[PDB]
């Protein structure tokens, strides 16, 4: 019997800062125990200061990103070159996903950018289109390895101020872009050590008011 | 798992990677897959890790008793025969896939063993999920009359192929060289090409960070005098 | 597997390819499928490698113990021991074995034991996945009382075709000659038999 | 297993091992039973050759088989424990299957049956 | 939904300093039966692209007809059909990738794995993969089926990352490809000795080599191998 | 249906400078239903500590079994069993049930009384030994624990620093697992003093 | 069978068990007592597969009664619960396991403390202030989590138990025909004949 | 998941937890399970997250079209029936929903409809849906009165979700409160269950089984 | 849903229907009215799969109300029951059939006779003096076979109905939370608010 | 089925057995499996008898309509029409067809269309259940540019062996010769070909 779905592995991570946002993902593509590619880009600049990744079954992932990029193009045509805001992009992606409710895109989607007040924004989707604005979200193979670490080091969960013994929480002070990138790199370095599908390389796309910048870092290739 | 065995001039060499997995998760990053059956008979195991360790120790134990009974140094063919008959009886349910190598008064030997009891003979062999990557290297560079240095090089290169290309294999290369008329030399972590880079940040917490309800001394000592 | 045994004027010759397979991966390209259970009683193995190795080891043990008590066993006796193991354990075994041997009284004999555990004495026998493709060729080309050179050619040509069409078969062609003169091993490489 | 016939007939029609078992009973401390109109009393002798005994913990001569039946004995002390244990097990088995405690006659008939069995079974005294 | 009947095995490929190389054997299997021995599985499109196909042969012949029709169609009302508006490797791949994903989405796939190799207008090397599921990816080396497990490890020792491509000559690359084909013949039960090889270079163009054979094979060591454990004779 | 995730729970162990630490949650459940918040999963036989995750009936059975065996060991050997030796006994005992196994994930922690060397080890349900230098994890949130330990851990931590590291590793892992939590305990083990600390955590 | 509840208060343990027995289509009985007295100060309630429940309970009862006669001594509730756990832990890897869940309510005369043990058919034991088996806990535990105090009287325990049964009678689809309630304290075991 | 809604003197209280799971893995602790259909109507999320999100914001669009066409606020009866009739068309295809459509109009007063993906549409006073529904029902049934104050009703809803969050493994994170009046709904904050549990334990004296 | 009963006496038809709605684990409602008035002198009760029951009932109601307006005339109970049967007989060979069983109680104003029709989801129609769907008949029919007379008053019918419900409450495993009872006669449809 | 087609110097010859089978019962022992789709374009059928008859009838219709418009079709064209039906309806068909024809420009041509619906132009082709047993024989004995008499002997001997080993094959050997001279039918009975 023919199985229309597959699993290409991969892990992605989106974090929203005060006036910035990052969307990171490893560059390794796999099936079963084989490596297809050590560098296959997974996070994409979609225009209008929006970055996107659809992790899971790569054929469905490429199809969805392609259709959204297309949706941005036609939004400009139909609405006098108006900039597609991150919230509007999110609602649009829901309709793209739910359109195939009974034969779903087998992917976990994350987009990142800035909201209309200039503040950092990340949105997260399930395969059939349910979505949420979030501060911090990992997706894919090693998501379960990364999220607990982020709860602890970004949101300071289970951390209290010394001397008070549980009475006063550690205050949630804002993180710089340099600080976030440090946590992203350590998240993927740790995931690479313990998950077989994570490795080869890490590509990070940073979004500010100035535009979209890229950073690349090597990961272990075993 | 990637394991290989290579014959050379005056002996035989076996090698293995050091990754053990639970599905897609790496359980141990520096696992020891080279097992000793007797001082100069070593084997490497793939498949169910407990089975390869258990079947090695059972036969290794019985081999030692046999050696004492007969006043002779153990033979590789004895280890092979005892391993295959044990595995055949359990009809494949004991998931042990082994490459058995060693030196004895008869000479140097290299065999492999599938979990259902089938054995084969060869000058170069590979087993495990990375066996195809390893065998590709072996089929490209193997020749007759290899030296000790050449065989160690070829064996580790075959494991590296598994490390880099097979997701089931990784970390380090372990080697064991068994030469005729010499002690077997076990080279643990012969290659270390996968050290983790320094982290960007220290995650040492301030003391008093964790909330505590109760503290108490645990009595690990026995009942006291007086 | 492509295996066969052929009786001729001076005795019998066994032939085999050298491929062992787990799926499409060739787990061993230089396998020895011609197995010795007694000095001049050998067999060809097909089916599960575990099963046929286990059976052959037990038969070798049985014939070694027979020899110590009653002297050299006949080829018929060796075939019977194979049959007993294959018939009584038919539910749990996947083995197709050809038994070939040389007596001085009976000369060359061939017995084939298929899956069920039945015995069939024949002038020659073919077995293994590759044998299907050479039933026509072998039936047309076999003659009784051939010479050693003719029999080697018959087996070489037959297994060449079996290898050509069966993906499960390949590598070198191994042969073992059983006569009054003794036991001779032969090997033929791809560059030789592919151009036939 | 050890199968030797230890209890056998003699020319005069006696089984000596059974008769010698009675001699062991003759040696044991005296036990007595008396039934009144609405009670039964069991009396037992304690030999005073043993002082410095701890009477709290020393095995008592009368044993409850159930809450309503008791057993006393004369003879080998170690042997009596085996009969007492078997009787206690049978008492609970009877309650479990018949849903009624044993009658005194039934419990007696069981213990007596065990004793008889050990007079024509191989390898036992 | 169907099952593949007549099938073709591995296709292998890699990049080098001035272009790309691709190869595949000439066998059409019918299960374990090695039925058809003269099947060409590398199909050139123009003078800048070669499409290598594995899997179901009936579906391969269909794809071959689609590519033939694509060349015809591109030439219609196109004065620059042999110049600026010729078919690029990237155009041919994207078209196939579209078809493969559409067919899997109707639950009626073309049961193949495909590698498109070529050189673009600006001289850039093109090498990308697509299969029955519509999955696509690129890499300095690419291989299908058994080739993925055995050829890639060997080819990756020559070109391990992007920066190794300018340091790799056409002689070194072809040598590596030919050796990989020999290894596959040793170890794949559904492979043949006869194969085809194609080189697409930015300077010397498309070189298509037919009727190649696996040579320099090691078999002599087989004579010393006896029994399966204890047998000496 | 899956025996290893009916009841839930986790255990983690770590090494430091002249010390070891072992910790566990306190939950026992019947799938979605929380049943007990006082089900401790760490036991000790002399100076050797054993944590066990998995099917709770087997957790209790194995504790009783190893208490049985380490008591007979001590009577015959006239000394307390060491971590290295006990590790082999756990492995042997699990493998004897190869084709009808206890559905558990044991973890051993302790300091050798003669060499002073810190020791930890882990097992699968059928006996395979994982002897890591750094840390061992087990239970229904083992993935989460691997992620925490891999980033938070550094070698040669002092006892009071190691406490903070292992505590934060457990807590944050448990909060990402539905079947773990409802309290937690941490053991800090030195050559001749052991401190036990109950942690304050969310009760959902 | 269906619903079995337990609550340990200051000085006693209270067990409540449903009265219905259902053979598929019909309710064959509405006065069934799903409990056995193991010893004068220890009571066990039970629920699970038909036949196995009573067979297991009476088997345990027989064994504890045998111990009591042999030693002339009542085992502690903790000791009885451990014996029961081992029997069920043995049973789960048998040819045909006992499909029986139990609650053991006992008053320890040595420590002068009431004790409640919950054990399922796998041999999973926990000591609790209050417990249940099946779906009973899903309806009742939120009420017990709110109102329970360790220093409650027996009368306060019965009132909290009534609130639990009322919630069961409201939200459960099955008619379990009320409950039989029994109290275990220093004076032994007694049945509340009006509930 | 645990979601509830109940009618009382002062309108409707809606209370939900915040947890989303994929097997044993906790995907999110910050899920919005109350869908703001419009400023006057609320819907709860249970079963399929996408099915509930998608079709209840769609419902908001249909309600907006109704009031543009009819120049009048849509009734809760009519709004709930648009959703139930829609999911009934898809019956068999595999939609997963269990929701409470909540509103307060002039003609009806406070009204709650339970709507189901197999087509069920029930009017009622108290509804509770999810894996922790039974726990929340217990607290609701024993403390509910029509004449509750807005302050006490808000607490009862908060306390009932806490009860479920404690016992049900698949419920937790935080509690979201809403109060629905005739002039629209009013949001009454996000309450972390971790902090809320200890606060309620101390102030109420409940959860004596738990050490704090 | 669960239990629906019907009885035709001298001058009226009485329909009794349970109040419970259960969604698997919990009883979501205990006051549900499983009936629809099709016309002033015709009432239909229903039971079957969730959603389909109300959807079918309201669909039938709409159609009969449409006929009533178009012709300014009330269809006879016989005519309504035939329309309903055809709809279900059509439905059973559809892509997704209505899983709904109904009772139709009506008073024919032309013949001055009460009439009770029983129709299952297949479209199987029978006119009866008394009827039921599901397991309801298994418990109640032996009582109705004994006591029923064609010349019974409405009060005698209600008393015989009470005896039927009492037997259901005794021997049925499910708690159906009582019944809503409605009477159909020459004056129309009314609900008995104390039962 | 045992079917084959062989090109030779003067054109092409088709061959077939005459056995149709529903299980082990021979439903027809004198079947004609050599089918005419055009004057000098014939085919051999194997697989489902319903399917291959339906396909052949449609092809005959297509080529009759082709001829009325464009004149005599090529053998390649006939093969393409067969392929189109077999490929596009692969899910619902069980057909293995060999197409053979004679042009004056192209002379004798053979195309084989296996299960998948692929096309393969070959010097000769074999198909059907019985073909497996003669791969070896045919590969060893086929030569290009044989005479008519040699080709008849090659087909007679080949199908004789296929019939001998395959229970599904049997009866008479039918043949159809396609040359410039015209169309000749041949038949060979058991008493003739069994003694070969
Ligand atoms: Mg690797
Ligand atoms: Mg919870
Ligand atoms: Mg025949």
């Amino acid at each position: 019997q023919f199985n229309p779905y597959g699993d290409n592995g991969g892990t992605i991570l989106g974090i929203a800062g005060e006036d910035f946002a990052v969307l990171a993902g490893d560059t390794r593509n796999i099936t079963d125990y084989s490596i297809n590619s050590r560098y296959e880009p997974k996070v994409f600049d979609c225009g209008d200061n929006i970055v996107m990744s659809a992790n899971g079954f790569a054929a469905d992932g490429d199809a969805l990103v392609k259709r959204f990029k297309n949706s941005v193009k036609w939004y400009h045509f139909d609405h006098n070159d108006k900039k597609l805001s991150i919230n509007s992009a999110a609602r649009n992606i829901q309709h793209l996903l739910y359109g195939k409710r009974f034969f779903p895109y087998y992917v976990h989607t994350i987009i990142a950018g800035l909201d209309e007040d200039g503040k950092g924004a990340v949105y997260s989707f399930d395969p059939v289109g349910s979505y949420e604005r979030e501060q911090c979200r990992a997706g894919g193979a090693a998501a379960s390895l990364i999220m607990p670490f982020l709860d602890n080091q970004v949101n300071f969960k289970n951390q209290y101020e010394p001397g008070t013994n549980g009475k006063v929480k550690k205050p949630l002070k804002y993180l710089s872009v340099e600080e976030v990138i440090k946590l992203v790199r350590d998240s993927f370095t740790s995931a690479t050590e313990r998950h077989i599908q994570v490795g080869d390389g890490l590509e990070i796309l940073i979004v500010t008011k100035d535009g979209v910048r890229k950073e690349f870092y090597e990961l272990k290739r075993d | 798992t990637t394991i290989v065995g290579v014959k050379f001039n005056n002996g035989v060499v076996i090698a293995a990677d050091t990754r053990s997995t639970q599905g897609p998760i790496v359980a141990d990053k520096n696992c020891a897959k080279l097992h000793r059956i007797s001082p100069k008979i070593w084997c490497a195991g793939a498949g169910t890790a407990a089975d390869t360790e258990a079947v090695t120790q059972l036969i290794g134990s019985n081999i030692e008793l046999h050696s004492l009974y007969t006043s002779r140094e153990p033979r590789v063919v004895s280890a092979l025969q005892m391993l295959k008959q044990h595995l055949f009886k359990y009809q494949g349910h004991i998931g042990a896939y082994l490459i058995v190598a060693g030196v004895d008064p008869t000479g140097s030997h290299l065999f492999s063993i599938h979990a259902n009891g089938s054995t084969d003979v060869g000058y170069y062999l590979s087993l495990g999920s990375g066996s195809l990557a390893a065998m590709a290297v072996l089929e490209s560079h193997w020749k007759q009359d290899l030296t000790k240095e050449e065989a160690i090089k070829l064996a580790s290169d075959a494991i590296q192929a598994g490390i880099w290309n097979d997701l089931g294999s990784g970390s380090n290369v372990d080697v064991c060289v068994m030469e005729i008329g010499k002690d077997a030399e076990y080279l643990r972590n012969y290659l270390t090409p996968n050290v983790r880079e320094e982290k960007q940040k220290s995650y040492k917490f301030p003391r008093g960070t964790t909330a505590v309800l109760k503290e108490s001394i645990v009595n690990i000592c026995d009942i006291q005098e007086e | 597997t492509s295996i066969m045994a052929v009786t001729f004027k001076d005795g019998v010759i066994l032939g085999a390819d050298s491929r062992t397979t787990t799926g499409a991966y060739i787990a061993n390209r230089v396998t020895d499928k011609l197995t010795r259970v007694h000095d001049k009683i050998w067999c060809c193995r097909s089916g599960s490698a575990a099963d046929t190795q286990a059976i052959a080891d037990i038969v070798q043990y049985h014939l070694e113990l027979y020899t110590s008590q009653y002297g050299t066993p006949s080829t018929e006796t060796a075939a019977s021991v194979f049959k007993e193991l294959c018939y009584e354990n038919k539910d749990n075994l996947t083995a197709g074995i050809i038994v070939a041997g040389y007596d001085d009284k009976n000369k060359g004999e061939v017995y084939t034991i298929p899956l069920g555990g039945s015995v069939h004495k024949l002038p020659y026998a073919i077995a293994g996945s590759g044998s299907t493709f050479i039933y026509g060729y072998c039936d047309k080309n076999f003659r009784e009382n051939m010479s050693k050179e003719e029999t080697v050619d018959f087996i070489k040509h037959s297994l060449s075709q079996a290898i050509k069409w069966d993906g499960s078969s390949g590598g070198v062609i191994r042969m073992v000659v059983l006569t009054a003169a003794g036991v001779e091993r032969l090997i033929f490489y791809p560059d030789e038999y592919e151009q036939l | 297993g050890y199968d030797r016939a230890l209890s056998i007939f003699s020319p005069d029609g006696h089984i000596f091992q059974v008769e010698y078992a009675l001699e062991a009973v003759k040696r044991g401390t005296c036990a007595v039973g008396v039934k009144g109109k609405n009670c039964v009393v069991l009396g037992c002798e304690r030999r005073s050759t043993l002082k410095l005994q701890d009477t709290r913990i020393t095995p008592s001569k009368v044993s409850k088989i159930d809450s309503h039946v008791v057993l006393s004995f004369s003879g080998l002390n170690a042997d009596s424990r085996i009969l007492i244990e078997k009787a206690r097990v049978e008492a609970q088995s009877h309650r479990l299957t018949l849903e009624d405690p044993v009658t005194v006659e039934y419990l007696t008939r069981y213990v007596a049956g065990v004793q008889q069995r050990y007079t024509q079974s191989g390898g036992v005294r | 939904t169907q099952q593949p009947i007549v099938t073709g095995t591995s296709v292998i490929s890699m990049k080098y300093d001035n272009g790309v190389i691709i190869a595949a054997d000439n066998l059409g299997s019918y299960g374990s039966l090695l039925r058809f021995n003269g099947v060409e599985r590398l199909i050139p499109v123009g003078d800048n692209t070669v499409v290598g196909i594995s899997g179901d042969i009936s579906d391969m012949q269909h794809i071959e007809r689609l590519l033939k029709d694509l060349v015809t169609e591109n030439a219609y009302d196109n004065p620059l059909a042999d110049a600026e508006e010729a078919l690029e490797p990237s155009y041919i791949f994207e078209y196939l990738a579209t078809v493969m994903y559409q067919r899997r989405s109707k639950m009626n796939p073309l049961w193949n794995a495909i590698i498109v190799a070529g050189v673009q207008s600006n001289g850039d090397q093109f090498l990308r993969y697509v299969n029955l599921l519509g999955v696509t990816y690129s890499s300095p080396t690419l291989a299908t089926g058994f080739g993925a497990h055995m050829a890639n490890p060997l080819l990756r020792k020559v070109v391990d990352r992007e920066s190794d491509i300018p340091k790799t000559t056409v002689q070194v690359a072809e040598e590596a490809i030919v050796n990989a084909m020999r290894v596959l013949y040793y170890r794949d039960a559904r492979s043949s000795r006869n194969f085809s090889l194609a080189i697409i270079d930015k300077n010397t163009g498309l070189t298509f080599k037919k009727n190649l054979q696996v040579e320099n094979m090691k078999w002599d060591f087989a004579k010393d191998i006896k029994g399966y454990g204890t047998q000496k004779i | 249906s899956d025996p290893s995730s009916i009841n839930g729970g986790i255990v983690v162990a770590m090494t430091g400078k002249d010390c070891v630490a072992i910790a566990c949650d306190l939950r026992l459940g019947s799938q979605s239903l929380g049943v007990s918040n006082k089900f401790e999963k760490i036991f000790h036989y002399g100076h050797v500590f054993l944590g066990i995750t998995g099917l709770a009936t087997d957790v209790t059975t194995l504790n009783e079994m190893f208490r049985y065996k380490t008591n007979l060991y001590k009577l015959k050997e006239e000394r307390a069993i060491e971590p290295e030796t006990f590790t082999q006994l756990v492995s042997s005992s699990l493998y004897e049930r190869r084709f009808g196994p206890y559905f558990v994930g044991p973890v051993v922690a302790g300091i050798n009384s003669k060499s002073g060397k810190p020791f930890i080890a882990g097992f699968d349900l059928i006996g395979c030994i994982d002897e890591a230098k750094d840390f061992i994890v087990s239970g229904t949130a083992s993935d989460q624990l691997f992620g925490m330990c891999e980033s938070l851990y550094e070698p040669n931590l002092e006892p009071e620093d190691l406490f903070e590291t292992i505590s934060q590793a457990l807590l944050n892992a448990a909060d990402r697992d539905a079947l773990s939590g409802w309290g937690a305990v941490v053991y800090i083990i030195k050559k001749d003093e052991v401190v036990k600390r109950y942690l304050k955590m969310r009760q959902d | 069978m269906d619903i079995i509840l337990g609550i340990r208060v200051q000085d006693s343990v209270i067990l409540a068990s449903s009265k219905a027995v259902t053979r598929g289509i019909s309710v064959l009985k509405d006065s069934d007592d799903k409990t056995r007295q193991l010893s004068p100060h220890t009571l066990m309630s039970f629920a699970g597969e038909a036949g196995d429940t009573v067979q297991f309970a009476e088997y345990i009862q027989a064994n504890i009664q045998l111990y009591s006669i042999r030693e002339d001594y009542e085992l502690s509730p903790q000791a009885v619960s451990s014996f029961v756990r081992q029997e069920l832990a043995k049973s789960i890897r048998s040819r045909r396991p006992y499909q029986v869940n139990v609650l053991i309510g006992g008053y320890d005369k040595k420590k002068n403390k009431p004790e409640l043990y919950q054990i399922d058919y796998l041999g999973t034991k926990v000591e609790l202030p209050y417990g249940a088996h099946g779906y009973s806990g899903f309806y009742t535990f939120s009420l017990l989590d709110h109102h329970y105090r360790p220093d409650m009287t027996t009368e306060e325990g019965l009132d909290l138990l009534k609130l639990c049964v009322q919630e069961l009678e409201k939200r459960m689809p099955m008619d379990f025909k009320g409950v039989i309630v029994k109290i275990v304290d220093k004076d032994g075991i007694r049945q509340v004949d009006d509930f | 998941t645990t979601t509830l809604a109940f009618r009382f003197q002062g309108g409707i209280i809606v209370a939900v937890d915040s947890r989303a799971t994929a097997g044993n893995w906790v995907a999110s602790q910050t899920v919005k399970k109350v869908i703001e259909i419009n400023p006057f109507l609320l819907g709860t999320m249970a079963g399929g997250a996408a099915d509930c999100q998608f079709w209840e914001t769609w419902l908001g669009s249909q309600c907006r079209l109704h009031e543009l066409r009819e120049k009048e606020r849509i009734s809760v009866a009519a709004a709930s029936k648009i959703l139930s009739n829609l999911v009934y068309q898809y019956k068999g295809a595999g939609l997963s929903m269990g929701t409470m459509i909540c509103g307060y109009t002039r003609k009806e007063g406070p009204t709650i409809y339970y709507v189901d993906s197999d087509g069920t549409r029930l009017k009622g006073d108290i509804f509770c849906v999810g894996s922790g529904q039974t726990f929340a029902y217990g607290v609701l049934d024993s403390n509910y009165k029509w004449d509750l104050s807005v302050e006490d009703a808000l607490y009862l809803g908060k306390r009932s979700i806490l009860a479920a969050a404690h016992r049900d493994a698949y419920s937790g994170g935080s509690v979201n409160l809403y109060h629905v009046t005739e002039d629209g709904w009013i949001y009454h904050g996000n309450h972390d269950v971790g902090e809320l549990f200890w606060k309620v334990k101390e102030e109420e004296g409940s959860f004596n089984n738990v050490i704090g």
